């Protein structure tokens, strides 16, 4: 048998339903989610890290000139200094006074730390959504396996067959371009591998962590070695990646709405709460017993003992019944006024049973069906003492969940009396018109 | 930090995150006098019950000045076919019941 | 690279090829690649057949 419905996109809140095969006893059904992961499709563009500029040994011609060509290196620099006359240990290095030449070339490359901490640049696209469901039905225990949230694919669990419907919202916390540095994820824009302004984010752009070609502009410039000392000095702007790690705001796993915890190894967005998920479950035909082998109850009267507003199961009710035989049959409230803590009861011949429920109304007007027989329950509820709890609400608050009986009496008085005060006015002009018409003849 | 019924989470230092939700306690009492009813709904809704309070007195003011533009017009048609000719005997139903101005002469 | 940002050095010049005026692509959302020819085909999506 196939049962279709719509479940909401909440994780810890179970969905309870009562399937009704004709000619057979009803079977309780319980679907619960564990995970909900949105997995966008990403492709790496470039990584970035702190640079490390190496300087080769300069050549010191004693008297002459040595020019350099152009080398295929990122941010390569050449500048020839004339007339240096350097000193080393053990006397002066050169002889030809006031006519000398120093090479002093410099070159920018990736640091050794770039294999460990590096920000990875991605663009995302819409990909797969998958979840993890928990299923029980009848007398079968809990079974769980991860499904795919597309209408087309079925995933069997136990002996059933579940088709989790598509999500009704295409919302995703990720932007078009993201930066994944270390543990956290940032919503950011890139200089698109061509540009980089030497001090913000893209002063070193490498397409792969082991790539050979490298882009780097760090405003490298060489300076004159002074006072006859053999060294190659240079001034350049500091690293933009080192600056970005100071001046970055909050990561996406602290800003994302709906409580989406962001994971990393497939770059997921776990456990969001938006929209609703349709369902369809193929219950096996061997789980349905014949209706004649079940108790038939009658003369049900339900009185709600104590009720309250609270997020947990704060309502207690008792049902007095009378049954033909002793057995088990599930209970379920089809309305949204209350949810039921219990799933089934053990019956006898003309006894009683009690159950726990949670609601948001002052006056609950729900009904529940036990042993394919229904009974209505009414009552009153009290405000709870607790101000803040640490668990989500089991129920769903509606638009008219706050209006009491006394507040609706003032709604009807303020509407009924003032509308009828115009009806008295409108019937007054239709009477004196009739009186003045009868004065005409 | 203001916490609503949707929830709020906070991380302090290197501690794991903690989530808290707000219940619907309130301060007032809905089953009582009209000053007690409004106070309870003002704390629960501080954004909707100040509009519906102004709307309900806007409709009442409109419906009151609509009716007295029609009750006084009707009473102005009681007097104009009787006060013109004072010799006509005014019936006893129109003196007090149907319209307010009583008999004389 | 055809985007208005990345420059390329062709000899001693520097060319920045701007973005295309149309975002038209011949491929559909789902394609099937058999041999050396592509097809604009839909999918049974791994659960159906």
């Amino acid at each position: 048998y196939e049962h279709t419905a719509v479940m909401p996109n909440k994780v810890g809140i179970p969905y309870k339903a009562l399937v009704e095969r004709p000619g057979y006893a009803p079977v309780h059904l319980q679907i619960q989610l564990v995970n909900t992961r949105i997995i966008p499709s990403t492709n790496l563009e470039y990584i970035t890290c702190k640079y490390k500029t190496k300087v080769p040994s300069p050549v010191v011609k004693c008297c002459g000139a040595t020019q350099c060509t152009s080398k295929p290196h990122p941010d390569y620099q050449c500048q020839v200094f004339s007339g240096v006359y350097p000193f080393m240990w053990g006397g002066a290095y050169c002889f030809c006074d006031t006519e000398n030449t120093q090479m002093s070339e410099a070159y920018v490359e990736r640091s050794e730390e770039c294999s460990i901490d590096h920000a990875k640049a991605y663009k995302v696209h819409t990909g797969t959504v998958q979840a993890m469901v928990n299923i029980t039905y009848g007398s079968v225990s809990w079974r769980s396996a991860d499904v795919y949230v597309n209408g087309e694919t079925p995933a069997k669990i136990g002996d059933a067959k579940l088709i989790i419907g598509p999500l009704s919202s295409a919302w995703s916390p990720f932007d078009n371009k993201v930066v994944v540095y270390g543990h956290e994820v940032y919503n950011y824009d890139f200089p698109e591998y061509g540009t980089g302004k030497a001090g913000s984010f893209g002063d070193l752009q490498s397409r792969t962590s082991t790539s050979n070609d490298l882009y780097a502009n760090t405003n490298l410039k060489l300076q004159r070695p002074q006072a006859g000392i053999v060294h190659t000095p240079f001034t350049q702007v500091p690293s933009g990646f080192e600056r970005w790690k100071k001046d970055k705001g909050a990561p996406l796993n602290d800003v994302a709405p709906f409580g989406c915890s962001i994971a990393l190894e497939p770059l997921r967005a776990e456990n969001c709460a938006v929209g609703s998920i349709p369902i369809s479950i193929d219950i096996p035909d061997a789980a349905f017993t014949r209706i004649s082998e079940t108790p038939t109850v009658s003369d049900l009267e339900c009185k709600i003992t104590e009720c309250t507003y609270a997020f947990d199961f704060g309502g207690i009710a008792t049902v007095a019944y009378k049954s033909s035989k002793a057995g088990n049959c599930p209970i379920h409230s089809p309305s949204g006024v209350a949810v039921i803590k219990e799933n089934d009861v053990t019956l006898a011949e003309s006894g009683s049973f009690t159950f726990h429920f949670s609601t948001a109304n002052i006056h609950p007007a729900f009904k529940l069906q036990v042993c394919t027989s229904a009974v209505t329950c009414k009552g009153d509820c009290k405000p709870p003492k607790d101000h803040i709890v640490d668990y989500p609400a089991q129920h769903t608050e509606s638009f008219t969940s706050a209006i009491s009986a006394t507040a609706w009496s003032w709604i009807k008085v303020l509407v009924g009396g003032t509308s009828a005060f115009i009806v008295l006015g409108l019937i007054a002009t239709a009477v004196v018109a009739l009186v003045l018409f009868f004065h005409r003849h | 930090f203001t916490v609503t019924g949707e929830g709020l989470e906070y991380t302090w230092g290197n501690h794991p995150p903690k989530r808290v939700w707000a219940q619907e306690s309130g301060e007032g009492n809905p089953h009582g006098w009209p000053h007690e009813v409004v106070v309870y709904y003002y704390n629960r809704y501080p954004l909707t019950t100040i509009i519906g309070l102004c709307t309900c007195v806007a409709i009442i003011m409109v419906s009151c000045v609509t009716s007295v533009w029609l009750l006084c017009r009707t009473r102005n048609l009681c007097i104009t076919p009787y006060k013109l000719a004072p010799n006509a005997q005014v019936p006893i139903l129109l003196a007090l019941l149907c319209c307010i101005k009583p008999t004389r002469a």
